[PDB]
């Protein structure tokens, strides 16, 4: 695939930084409506530990996944956070994302295929801290002013999740 | 260790905070529960063909579970009898043999030692492989679900389920080809005692409307009536001799399924056969939403169709595995749809399950303080509003909201903890429910 | 486990390394010190209006501390009596009720179980709420400072402070409206035994010149209930800079202290103190940091750091004292940051059994101390010495040896006998 | 607010990289005199865990803070490290900063408001390792082909600090 | 030394992102032959905890190091992973690299001296997770169009490694 | 436990899983092995000049090891006798004194408390410093290698090595100026019981062809009265060096002298590849030349320090080459070492489960194909691949665990090898043959 120009690469990183800011500040409605396309597939597959010899195909959207959502399903996930009855988020927790290795490639009709590494640090209550690392494989389309994501696949590094939940967006 | 522990009070329906915290209690549990009871390993569906296998836990022990050539299932300890190295690191696969990669000792599908490198040259054919099998575990199956047990003195799996089979047949056999499990499982660690999530699923209808107020709001439907725990009986609670229990919300099986219609169609299409095979009183259950557990540490929601096993990691931690239950004869899109809906609500990023994590962990870690820990936990809700029922076996509590199933769970916990062996448990089979003193409850209820 | 432990040698003045390391000893401290004594909770200034509350610790137990409608203060264990869930996760706020968010049981400001969802329809009004209050904790206050105690047989707070009140009145009541606390507190974890920081603040002038080489004439005191401090004369700043509100405050009020408490207490009012209230509250008077060291087992603590300020000081002066106290003794303190390894290392060396087999020395200035004609308790000459260590560990050992408060009180009249130079002063 | 142009963004990131290098190599005097404006306010407020219904204002510079410094106060913090009596720093420790999510916006008089995420990895002695994550909110002004920071606000993610100290600059 | 222009900096960071992608996806052959020069010196010195007063020089390539390799030795290290007998990598582990603070400088003869910070997150089996932070000091040369590394020096932050091994490339 | 533990079956040749897992077992090893045996501290070459020191561990205890003015070596507990602070935080360096940075107490190169700040003003010269020295550790050396011991009733270091000296002499003294250690050491944590890597090095030729299969695709066994053992692959010392060259040559130029000094049967071993261990927790490969000490951190973790062995009279380029090759194969990023990590950790942690833990581990390979040898002292097993050295390791492990003091161990000096019942094994073999 053809790497994007440095100017488009700039634009994609700036998009991802804005996305991170919205999500770190609980602006989830602004993120969903402004940065996620109505035809989104938001997907976090379950990968099992298989021997190299195992010839089975990798997970598809038809198979087990932690997230496997369209727009309305993401909206429900987002809207639940605006209830004042999410006890675990009162007082609120903290999240901080470190996005690196953004590589963007030209697709058709001005769409882009984009890869990134993500490191997620989560803090809550008094001494709770959890950390996650993932890869992210996005398809983006331009939404002057900006981008919207319409395919997002999230690849977790840990087989057993060391956190009470994975209830955060990437 | 007294023979009549005060850790659980079955007269006043309360349990000592020590049960969520104390290491000595936990070690006794490992000995008198986890090393004695039948534990959930999975389902034939997870290893459906000869040579298929999965790795799983039984409490803190790793095992390999393998579909034999003859079509039977066997399990053994996932540790080499040479220097003890874990034999198999794959979650699943197909294998005729399992190789320890330290020195290359080879185990068969039943844990037998079949080959050692340099047996002739270096061992001088003097090693007898017959005595060196990886440790076997008893495996029995019920409607395709596979359980394991370390105690030769345990009753059969079918007798251990006992009168709970009345209920499980309703759903696991059902009106079609029966339920099965779909993996791969989610796995996560949670900083809680194993009993907090188990008691939550076995018996806790009360929390749903409070804890899951926000999620119920987004979902809508029948279950939203529960939100806020407000003065608006819904259903029933059940408990049995070996601690198994559940609560049921009438007519609500598919209530969380937003999209969701293959599963509801499946129920409507098969309920007539449940009435034929199992009666109208079990048809009622077939279309209800259950939260249940199979003692000690398997929990499930029937309807929502999440299925969990809570593996202890010491008194203050667990590792929970989450599968989906689906009808084996449901169409591919219905199976995938059930899986999406169960995972969105009760997976690791569950819209409901995510609310539960602090409830579980907090009720455990508060007891780090000695003053906090010197106290009892209450499970008296609805005591006396339950008893033996003329149709339903076990003990039945009126209403969906109550603590009948907590009472039955902890009554059996105490019985196991006090019993030096299975014989001692069996000795009290007939009187297990004497602590449920309202014997006339249902005679009055059903003719009022 | 005897009524005469060899873990502290009071003859002699050394202590076994095991007191910093052994789990069994820790568990005994929890029983015989933390479950027995009055522990520092905070100050009225932290929850000054009806309904205001803070969450805090008493050793390993979490409590809610609440300003009642009638101006009294009550505390209770922060754990629901249904399935045990922690009730309140806010550091502070104002609340007429505390709701457990697992099933929604509602606790009053005194921990009474006041309401339960569906009490009528679902519990059938058979739940006896009177029996299910969150466990109360006895609360007493002294000069606005709020203490808590678990033992119904303990002396009053004022008797537990006892003769140390002579010293606390000087600074806590003082010459104006008295001292108060300013939060929110810093909180951090430190991999040390709780006594290392405490012995450091109670009695350790010796390290200051070595440990705190950068950045840049007294007595020591100990009492019956372990409370102690060292004072450097004329140094109640001396990190605040000459003309500021704090300086102007001491100058405008020391006349009152001389009138109210005498000239021998005017001397201490303008001195810099490093002190401790037994078991685990420490402070610097002058610099005005105030710390409570919550144990987390034998090898870790969580320390909470507040500022002491006069209650009648103007806002800018309160803010200024806060900024200097935090810059020197906060989590990034220009002095405090130097002490971290001293604390942790004196703890973790004891991981090895050979190392752990030994005694630690606190003999400095033995015999250069005794009872004093003006100052109550035991008073050691000079600021640099280990008088306060000796009084601290003596009372540590008395408490560990005694099965109850009665057996402590039995030895009231003979407490200072280990200070043999009776005519030193 | 208007994001800066790609060229100014580059310049800001380069400045932050150089800042990190100085701080990772013990060039504290160089950092302070070269990169910090004399009108600096360097501020790390204490944020308590409050219920959402709590209407109290967020912390101000008048309130509790772990750092609340002007230039002379920072200078003193720096000069302490050059005393040769910093026993905890003999042998010296290690520190490594991962700065990401640099977002710069146009303020008035050609000043910049700049947001960034920081992850700080500290190592010392044999086995000690501590990790901190913070949001940084700066105001920068140009300085002869670089920048100087004149307001720095550091927002720690953890309520209880799991480290012996927070004695490092950001 | 003179910093590279913004356009050269972009090129160096693009190179590093591609290198990370090869190393995360098990393309070790592709990495070695496409991105490492035949004259490579790949070096990870062992640093001891020494008093400030200590006058001994820092380690040289003649002294102890975890890695001290030429091209052929790296090829051996790479080729071992293709053997199909690395039991620890069956099923395979995960690795993800977070590269930041890339600063490149004009050297002699059109070569570049490049500094960077690396955070390496490793996961394997069910619950194993290890983390390393290092400084990296490269000499790169043009390999039109792209780069090859001909000197690579890796400076580990931790004196005692809290991992089973250091068997990963950087 | 008792005086005759069932944790090890010497008959039978099996050990209880509990020995990799149980805390009570570990604590008793701390009392009766680590607090009683001679433990490897390093080599004179690591601190070659007066005032040179290193910091190191004896099991969980931190020590400072110092080259004294008089050219002898002392060691002492790296903890201050005021409030217990660790005194020295440097890996190595030169010092005429060790200052505790809490209050400034100053310690001599032998651990004596030589000075305290304000001794006169504040202490009123009433402090008895001679009573306050940092706790000393017995130090003895053998062929430049430095050992420490906590037990005053313990035998001499050379008695402790005893008959293993016959073999160490071959390599440590050798045909040149002898071997020494090159640092700084690599250090890492590994989540295993300390006995898994020790038994692997002492006796495990078997795993090499399986575990280290990837890397490879590119003799005899000995045990002794005090647990020490090794396996040897004839004519193989450099086999795992990628380059020749300096080492290969060093052997040839020095072998003749080994033959003269030590005999042709020690020369056979001088040119063999050894995997060996010095009881309890020092291991090494002769040939490859890695040198490891496995410091326990409780029953389920170690910290391993890895040095390189080099001829002390080799030239800088040869020492460098051996270091590169020894590190590339057995360092923290070792092309062979990296393969062993899961073997070690897994064998320990499977025992977290009580059902798994209830079992014995088998070390019977070659039982009976071993016994007293004509030439070679101790017990000798035929072939490089077998488990003779495991058997001798665990026999002495059991002997130490049963014994309440060194006297009780010395009581059994003449009886130690009874368990190897094939007394006439080597006669029969060599007469055949
Ligand atoms: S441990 Fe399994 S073959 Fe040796
Ligand atoms: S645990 Fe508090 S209301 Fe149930
Ligand atoms: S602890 Fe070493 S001098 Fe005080
Ligand atoms: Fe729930
Ligand atoms: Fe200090
Ligand atoms: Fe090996």
């Amino acid at each position: 695939q053809v790497p994007v120009t440095p100017d488009v690469h700039y634009a994609v990183e700036a998009h991802y930084r804005a996305e991170v800011r919205l999500l770190q500040t609980g602006q989830y409605r602004e993120w969903l409506h402004g940065m996620v396309a109505e035809d989104i597939h938001y997907w976090m597959p379950i990968y099992e530990q298989r021997f190299v010899r195992d010839r089975r195909p990798d997970p598809t959207p038809d198979d087990a996944a932690i997230y496997n959502d369209d727009f309305e399903e993401l909206k429900q996930r987002v809207e639940r956070l605006y209830s004042g009855q999410v006890w675990m988020e009162d007082p609120p927790s903290k999240i901080r994302y470190f996005v690196s290795n953004v590589e963007a490639f030209e697709a058709e009709n001005g769409e882009l295929d984009v890869l990134s590494n993500i490191l997620v640090y989560r803090n809550r209550r008094q001494t709770e801290v959890t950390v996650h690392t993932l890869g992210r494989e996005d398809k983006l389309r331009q939404d002057g002013n900006g981008f919207k994501v319409f395919r997002r696949k999230l690849i977790l590094d840990a087989r057993v999740t060391q956190d009470k939940n994975l209830y955060f967006f990437c | 260790m007294s023979g009549d522990t005060t850790l659980v009070d079955t007269v006043n329906a309360s349990q000592s905070r020590q049960v969520f915290w104390d290491r000595d209690v936990y070690d006794l549990e490992i000995e008198r529960i986890f090393s004695r009871a039948w534990l959930m390993l999975g389902h034939k569906s997870l290893l459906p063909k000869p040579g298929d296998f999965i790795t799983t836990y039984m409490a803190e022990d790793k095992i390999i579970l393998s579909h034999q050539s003859d079509g039977t299932f066997r399990a053994f300890i996932n540790s080499c009898t040479h220097r003890g190295n874990q034999i198999c690191h794959a979650d699943s696969g197909n294998a005729k043999a399992f190789v320890c990669n330290y020195h290359g000792w080879v185990y068969g599908q039943d844990g037998s030692l079949v080959d050692v490198p340099l047996e002739s040259r270096c061992y001088h054919n003097k090693l007898d492989k017959q005595e060196l099998a990886a440790k076997s575990v008893r495996v029995e199956t019920y409607k395709g679900f596979i359980f394991g047990c370390h105690d030769p003195e345990a009753p059969s799996l079918e007798d251990y389920l006992g009168e709970f089979r009345f209920y499980l047949d309703t759903i696991w056999e059902g009106g079609g080809a029966g339920l099965e499990l779909l993996g791969p499982p989610m796995k996560s660690l949670l900083h809680c005692n194993w009993k907090v999530p188990v008691e939550n699923f076995v018996g806790d209808g009360y929390h749903v409307g409070w804890t899951h107020a926000a999620a119920l709001g987004q979902i809508g439907g029948p279950l939203a009536g529960l939100a806020g725990n407000r003065a608006d009986d819904l259903g029933l609670q059940f408990t049995t001799r070996h601690g198994h229990g559940f609560g049921v919300i009438d007519n609500a099986a598919a209530a969380i399924h937003r999209k969701g219609d293959g599963w509801n169609k499946y129920l409507e299409d098969t309920r007539g056969e449940v009435r034929r095979k199992f009666g109208a009183d079990r048809e009622r259950l077939y279309v209800g939403h259950w939260n249940g557990a199979i003692f000690p540490n398997c929990s499930f929601l029937y309807g929502t169709n999440t299925f969990k096993i809570w593996h202890p990691r010491g008194p203050h931690e667990i590792e929970v595995w989450t599968y989906t239950m689906v009808p084996s004869d449901a169409d591919p899109a219905t199976k995938s749809a059930i899986q999406r809906e169960a995972t969105r609500t009760f997976g690791t990023a569950g819209t409901l399950e995510s609310d539960d994590g602090e409830n579980m962990s907090s009720a455990t870690y508060v007891n780090r303080g000695v003053i906090t820990r010197d106290g009892m936990m209450n499970s008296t809700m609805g005591v006396g509003y339950e008893g033996p029922h003329p149709v339903y076996p076990g003990i039945v509590g009126i209403s969906f909201i109550g603590e009948t199933s907590y009472r039955g769970f902890y009554r059996f916990w105490k019985e196991m903890i006090d019993a030096p062996d299975w014989a001692s448990v069996k000795a009290n089979d007939d009187n297990w429910d004497s602590v449920f003193t309202n014997r006339n409850f249902w005679n009055e209820k059903l003719n009022a």
